[PDB]
């Protein structure tokens, strides 16, 4: 009846915002998760707007 | 630094042409003992190729000839790669073990396991560690990492938050983490945050911030003596052993299970097996049953090269009462071969004077070298090179800035030679205790 959906309780794996690679970082200014130091550099570059969509391209958000 | 001035300490290698293995007449510290240094050349060669097991060689020549320069420039020129044993004969003697096994592990101590390993350390400047410690502690908490290149936070598993703890560490700090062990080593504080460092004292040193990613793979080649395997294999702390002593004779079956085991490591790739060298000081120390043991020692497949040195003539061999050359018995002799070094000329003398002289910080002037030349060929390589440290000691408390004649003369005042000194015991013989303890005190 519309009850038919399910959650998940194990722990996901991390993938990069910008170029979905393995993440081992999450920013902790912008929290995007990225790959590397030259996704680092990109992702502290983004024009102001930008941050926000690659959060919200996986359903999060900055507030 | 801790390293002094040492006899040895202008030997840095062997001095060979490494493309013909022709010795240079001087290069690296060594001077003249051409061929010696070639035949040595060539079993550096041989124990660098690792293929030929279990050979041995005596250096054989009167004393002050160069045996352990050329043992020591060996040393140098191997480096790190290989493992370098050196064993003083009288070593063996020990109260802990039997000399066989004391020598069983010295030969043990001169093959290297080699082993390669990787491991990610994540190492970075601290920004901000938050720990709750909500009773209890360890609860939840988050670590902020940068380096000039990038920053991360992360949240930290609570055994994790304990080692944070453990080792006090603070906003400034720089770590590394070793992440399978979870070890953190303070690599030191960033000196942008100096100022935070309230309780540290004026004599604390600074770094700059670590450069490059926060995490990667750094790989560890580890060498592993077979030794050091069996003595970790006796007891549960056995690597215990290996710094206060306190092994005893370590069980063959223990060593035979090693070997078997590395030989599985080998065939399955993930280790290599590195032949070392093991040099034996002054040999003739050893007695029959040493000898013994040492002729079926080398001729186990993991047996290093045996580097040997002897002063000895056709002289007394220990623990027996009959002579052979080198003190050493013939049937063990059978099984070596012989380099021989031979007496000093006197420009040769010159040279290594002057080496020498420029190892200690000393200005010899012409004449002083050439004097000091002079009494090396009459009172040996050895007593002249003393007077070179005693002349400057001279001339300094004269203050004069170069060694003159005039020190060199007070030094060969003061300090008698060998053959002086014992002239000086064949003129006192009725002051000095003889052989018979008979002695006369009055004047
Ligand atoms: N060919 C050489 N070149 C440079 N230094 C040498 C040479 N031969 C001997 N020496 C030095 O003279 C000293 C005595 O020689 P050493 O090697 O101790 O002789 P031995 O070990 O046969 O008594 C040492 O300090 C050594 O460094």
């Amino acid at each position: 009846t519309n009850i038919e959906s399910a959650p998940s309780l194990a722990p996901m794996k991390h993938y990069c915002d910008v170029t979905g690679l393995p993440a081992p970082y999450l920013d902790p200014k912008t929290r995007l998760r990225y790959h590397n130091k030259e996704i680092f550099a990109m992702i502290r570059n983004l024009p102001q707007g930008m941050g926000e969509q690659f959060l919200e391209a996986r359903g999060a958000h900055t507030v | 630094g801790l390293n002094l001035i040492a006899a040895h300490s202008h030997i840095r290698g062997l001095g060979v042409d490494a493309d013909t293995l022709e010795p240079r007449p001087s290069s690296q510290g060594l001077v003249g003992q051409e061929k010696a240094r070639k035949a040595a050349a060539v079993v550096l060669e041989m124990i660098k190729q690792g293929k030929i097991a279990g050979r041995a060689v005596l250096i054989a020549g009167p004393p002050s000839t160069g045996k352990t320069a050329i043992a020591m420039g060996m040393a140098q020129s191997l480096g790190q790669d290989v493992p370098f044993t050196t064993l003083a004969a009288s070593e063996i003697f020990s109260l802990e073990m039997s000399k066989t096994e004391a020598l069983t592990q010295a030969f043990r101590k001169s093959i290297g396991v080699r082993i390669k390993e990787e491991s990610e350390i994540m190492e970075g400047e601290v920004v901000e560690i938050q720990i709750d410690r909500s009773t209890g502690g360890a609860k939840q908490g988050k670590l902020t990492i940068k380096t000039t290149d990038m920053e991360a936070i992360y949240d930290m598993g609570s055994k994790m938050i304990d080692a944070m703890t453990k080792e006090r560490v603070m906003a400034g700090d720089i770590i590394s983490i070793d992440k399978s062990s979870g070890k953190i080593t303070k690599l030191g504080r960033s000196y942008a945050r100096s100022r935070d460092y309230d309780a540290m004292g004026v004599d604390t040193k600074f770094l700059q911030c670590p450069e490059g990613e926060l995490q990667k793979r750094k790989e560890v080649v580890h060498t592993v003596s077979l030794h050091e395997i069996d003595v970790i294999n006796s007891r549960t702390q056995g690597f215990l052993a290996l710094f206060s002593g306190d092994t005893g004779e370590i069980r063959s079956e223990i060593r035979d299970q090693i070997n078997t085991k590395v030989a599985e490591w080998k065939e399955e790739g993930k280790a290599e097996i590195v032949p070392g060298v093991l040099f034996i000081d002054e040999v003739h120390m050893l007695d029959i049953e040493c000898f013994s043991y040492i002729n079926r020692a080398l001729e186990s497949d993991l047996a290093p090269i045996v580097i040997m040195a002897s002063n000895r003539g056709v002289s007394r061999i220990r623990g027996t009462d009959y002579k052979s050359p080198h003190g050493l018995p013939l049937d063990f002799l059978d099984r070596v071969v012989i380099i021989n070094t031979h007496p000093y000329t006197p420009d040769e003398l010159r040279q290594i004077l002057s080496i020498r002289a420029q190892e200690e910080e000393v200005d010899l002037t012409p004449d002083a070298l050439a004097l000091l030349t002079k009494i090396g060929q009459e009172a040996g390589l050895r007593y002249a090179s003393n007077l070179i440290t005693t002349s400057q000691l001279i001339a300094a408390k004269r203050r004069a800035k170069q060694v003159g004649v005039e020190d060199v003369q007070r030094s060969f005042k003061l300090f008698y030679d060998p053959a002086r000194s014992v002239r000086f015991v064949q003129e006192s013989e009725k002051r000095l205790i003889g052989n018979d303890g008979v002695v006369d005190f009055s004047y």
